[PDB]
Parts: C-alpha cells; structure tokens; sequence
C-alpha cells in the first residue's frame, strides 16, 4: 500500500512565522518566515523542533497563516475579517497556553470547522507579561453564520464550558478606531 | 505626557515643522508614531521612528514630502512637512505604537500614551 511511504498532504499549505517587539528595530526586521508546510509529517517535524509558547520571552508571537495571506490586518483576506479572542492571565500561561495553542493549529490544518474553514485565515499566539492571547483570524465580519459556527466549534474543542464566553473583534476596528478598547461585534 | 505644536495655516506648496515635547518615559527606549485625523476621515498612520537606532518608516501618501526626526538629548521628536497640500489638513499628534504579530504599521489607534495634537490647515482659501 503507497500508505508506506506517501507522505499525508494537508488540504491547505500553512506559513509559521515569529515576531520579536524590539521597539529599537523596524518591524520586518522583527518578523520571520519560520517555514512552509502543506504536509502532517512537515507539520509535526517543525511543531518539534520550536519552542513552545510557555517558554517564549514575553513580546513574543507565533502566527499561523494559509500560504498567500500575510501576517498583516492590511492583506485583502484579512482587513475585512476579525478574530476570536482567548485571552489568558498567568495561572493558564502554565496549564492552558500550550494545549490551547497545539487545538488551534490543528483545528486550523485539520480544517475543523466544515464549509466555513474556508473563512479562517489563521491563528496568533501573543506571550505578554501583563497576558497571553489566542486568536482564530477569518476574512470577513460581515459572514455572521460563518463566524459564530467557528466560535462555536473552536470553544467546544478547546473543552470551554457554556458560562465561559469568548468574543470576535473587527481588525479595522483594532487598528483604526479603538485599539485596546474595542467591542465585541460577536459573543459565543 | 506629549505636547505637539508648530501648527496652524500654510499656503499649498509651504513648510511646517511639527514639534512633540515627551516626558514619562525615553524615546531610545520605545518607537514614535506620527498620526493625524481630517475632520469627518478617521485616523491616519503617518510616520514611526525608533530614536535609538533611527530606523524611520512613512505611510505612502506622505513618502519624499515628510521627514521625522529626533532629539534624545530633548526627548522630543519632530515632522518636517515640505511641499503641504490641501488634503494633508489634518489634528498631527504623536503616540507610542504598542505593535504585535498582524499589527505592524497603519496601526493608529494602537497606541496607549498619547498626545492632544496640532491643527495643521492647507488651504489657499481666504475664507474661516
């Protein structure tokens, strides 16, 4: 059987990339293209070979994009779209962060979310002193069906329980209207 | 706290140089942005620099025009804005970006201290 020796392709091809806050550089000097994988084999070999999020100096990010969309707000796929929001204080930095991150990107590779996978764009984990974050990223605010059946989902395979909830921040909001403050357009 | 002047009216085609006096913290330690909003347009990226190094980047619609420029000895940092048009008519003040991963630059709004700013107006009008 060629399940031997084929390698087990994934249906989209993924970019990681890392990002350093040094305040004193320019920010493509702080970004990094990791690699890109579009196979289960590739996917575990790099996951192996990086650090976890929990050990990342805070200021630190991963991301996880679909190859062809850049890790930016402004990127076409992106600057109508949103994230949902996980955020996390220190206690879950050491029993959440890891796990949370390793559903996310495999939620994201595994396609997860049925038909509207295809509204995911990608993922960012944020390490921070003051918090770490976890967002899903998709394209498009506006696609409420979309967008509350990937909350949904990501929340029951997170293992999140009903009293927790979770919200989805516009990108255009978060850049140009209201930074740290902006409001939810959707809660699950 | 920033406190911004330098600004008022110019004739299209003149010069201004804005001022941002800073206190509470070190520029060579953070990044500087310049940030202005047109009345009834939203908030608009103009320019960062990180004093340390000097490293400066510029939104497209000021790029050849604009040049910022710092004092670690004042703590301030400036805007020199040749060739003004009509449509660079805007409040300018300065702000410390807080970037992250997807939020690099036109980033406006992600800015924790923040200054009141300066009305910049370019018209060659000669009415209010």
């Amino acid at each position: 059987n060629p399940e031997h020796y084929i390698k087990h392709p994934l249906q989209n091809r993924w970019a990681l990339w890392f990002f350093k806050n040094d305040k004193s550089k320019t920010w493509q000097a702080n970004l990094r293209l990791i690699s890109k994988f579009d196979t289960v084999e590739d996917f575990w070999a790099l996951y192996n070979h990086i650090q976890l999020s929990s050990n990342l100096m805070p200021g630190c990010d991963y991301s996880l994009f679909k190859d062809g969309i850049e890790p930016m707000w402004e990127d076409e796929k992106n600057k109508r779209g949103g994230r949902w929001l996980i955020t996390l204080n220190k206690q879950q930095r050491r029993s959440d962060l890891d796990r949370f991150w390793l559903e996310t990107l495999l939620c994201l590779i595994g396609e997860s979310f049925d038909d509207y996978s295809d509204d995911v764009c990608g993922a960012v984990v944020n390490v921070r002193a003051k918090g770490d974050k976890i967002a899903i990223w998709t394209t498009e605010c506006e696609n409420r069906e979309a967008v509350t059946h990937i909350g949904r989902v990501y929340k029951e395979r997170l293992g999140l329980p009903p009293k927790i909830v979770i919200g989805y921040q516009s990108h255009a909001d978060t850049a140009t209207k209201s930074g740290s403050t902006t409001k939810n357009r959707f809660v699950v | 706290q920033l406190v911004e002047s330098g600004g008022g009216l110019v004739q299209p085609g003149g010069s201004l140089r804005l001022s941002s006096a800073i206190s509470g913290f070190s520029i060579s330690s953070t990044s500087i942005d310049w940030v202005r909003q047109a009345p009834g347009k939203g908030l608009e990226w103009v320019a960062r620099i990180s004093p340390s190094s000097g490293s400066t980047s510029y939104a497209d619609s000021v790029k050849g025009r604009f040049t910022i420029s710092a004092d670690t000895s004042k703590n301030t940092v400036y805007l020199q804005m040749n060739s003004l048009r009509a449509e660079d008519t805007a409040v300018y003040y300065t702000g410390r970006p807080l970037p992250e991963m997807g939020f690099f630059t036109q980033i406006p709004a992600m800015v924790d201290y923040r200054g009141q700013g300066t009305l910049v107006t370019v018209s060659s009008g000669a009415a209010e």
